[PDB]
């Protein structure tokens, strides 16, 4: 019956002031709940405890820019100059007791986008196969591509200037510590393929801008 | 300051599972020990808490009975007994100290409970291609499930490291990438070797990179 219901997803500007709803049940709405913060490879960070009263305690390493609202079954996490690095899963949290029972109900956690930041064109590696996976009949070529935003590339496969679809693997763009997005891309070969060709390429297009790198059999 | 935990693997459904988590930069009996997980798809879930005493312990009705809670003081562990294990129970496990709040969480450990066989990756260099700046790799190819850890002269080298995500295949295989930037005159002064480990499998391996 305890239930925290928050949105899936939010965007704001850049430096602008951000606003994260929470909201308790009725017959919970006198209820103190926590905000946690949630960025990938990392361990979910406290970020404030919130009373009804509006008393409010930060966590140990949480900037200024963060606050904490009560309003009747509202609970708000603001976020006023909004930096990039701000750019994580937040969610809200409660605690109740039943009995002796313990409870924690947990939301759904928001993905909260910053938007307005400055484009970077990625970078891109492109690898060979290499010798020991070829010698097990294997053959693949490995493109990665990092540095970029906002974090939505394409990536075309070539063999000798004509497109490659058949084997190609792709990653979702994901968030590196610095703020900007990296992927991968995986074309799995024959031997015969590899060397039948004067060399492989990969395309990476990028908010209408393109890298290519090429590699060759030796 | 922190949390560390361990135990995690893959494991077949019925079967038991044991999870340990050592305390550090604080003392022992100051904090309630809860483990809190994360199914794919889901969101965070309660699992289990236990005083700082060891008087009262919780656990969710979703784990009730099947699950044991326990705390040690001396190494400053607590454990996470795992027994009738079901899918559903598929999540990264983390721990996390309470005095009212969840303030300080572990890095998690993740649990597959699956009829699903293991399987153990090969390990490919990505030699630097003949200035000034060279990128050099390794290819962890086709294992499961995860993870895999990667590092590189047994952990003496993390500047300019990027271990790129898994990619999840049509096969139901992963397959990685961790590629290091180096300075070109380092190619012949340095050793570069990457350290693979992926635990499910037993599989330990150190691979020299090499132009």
């Amino acid at each position: 019956q305890l239930v925290l219901t928050q949105s899936s997803s939010a965007s704001f500007s850049l430096g602008a002031s951000a606003k994260l709803t929470c909201t308790l049940s009725s017959q919970h709405s006198t209820y103190t709940i926590e905000w946690y913060q949630q960025q990938p490879l990392k361990p979910p960070k406290f970020v404030m405890e919130l009373r009804k009263d509006g008393s409010h305690n930060t966590g140990d390493g949480i900037p200024d820019r963060f606050s904490g609202s009560s309003s009747g079954a509202d609970r708000y996490l603001s976020i006023s100059n909004i930096q990039p690095e701000d750019e994580a899963i937040y969610i809200c949290g409660v605690g109740d007791t039943i009995k002796e029972q313990f409870v924690y109900v947990f939301g759904g956690g928001t993905k909260v986008t910053v938007l307005g930041q400055p484009k970077a064109a990625p970078s891109v590696t492109l690898f060979p196969p290499s010798s020991e996976e070829l010698q097990a009949n294997k053959a693949t070529l490995v493109c990665l591509i990092s540095d970029f935003y906002p974090g939505a590339v394409t990536v075309a496969w070539k063999a000798d200037s004509s497109p490659v679809k058949a084997g190609v693997e792709t990653t979702t763009p994901s968030k590196q510590s610095n703020n900007k997005y990296a992927a991968s891309s995986y074309l799995s070969l024959t031997p015969e393929q590899w060397k039948s060709h004067r060399s492989y390429s990969c395309q990476v297009t990028h908010e209408g801008s393109t890298v290519e790198k090429t590699v060759a059999p030796t | 300051v922190q949390l560390v935990e361990s135990g995690g693997g893959l494991v077949q459904p019925g079967r038991a599972l044991r999870l340990s988590c050592a305390a550090s930069g604080f003392t022992f009996d100051d904090y309630a020990m809860h483990w809190v997980r994360q199914a794919p798809g889901k969101g965070l879930e309660w699992v289990s808490g236990i005083s700082w005493n060891s008087g009262s312990r919780g656990y969710a009705d979703s784990v009730k009975g099947r699950f044991t809670i326990s705390r040690d003081n001396a190494k400053k562990s607590q454990y996470l007994q795992m027994n009738s294990l079901r899918v559903e129970d598929t999540a990264f496990y983390y721990c996390a100290r309470m005095n009212g709040t969840f303030d300080y969480w572990g890095q998690g450990t993740l649990v597959t409970v699956s009829l699903a066989s293991t399987k153990g990756p090969s390990v490919f260099p990505l030699a630097p291609s003949s200035g000034g700046t060279a990128a050099l790799g390794c290819l962890v190819k086709d294992y499961f499930p995860e993870p895999v850890t990667v590092s590189w002269n047994s952990g003496a080298l993390t500047s300019g490291v990027h271990t790129f995500p898994a990619v999840l295949q049509s096969s139901g295989l992963y397959s990685l990438s961790s590629v290091v930037t180096v300075p070109s005159s380092s190619l012949g002064t340095q050793t570069y070797i990457c350290n693979v480990n992926h635990k499910p499998s037993n599989t330990k391996v150190d691979k020299r990179v090499e132009p």
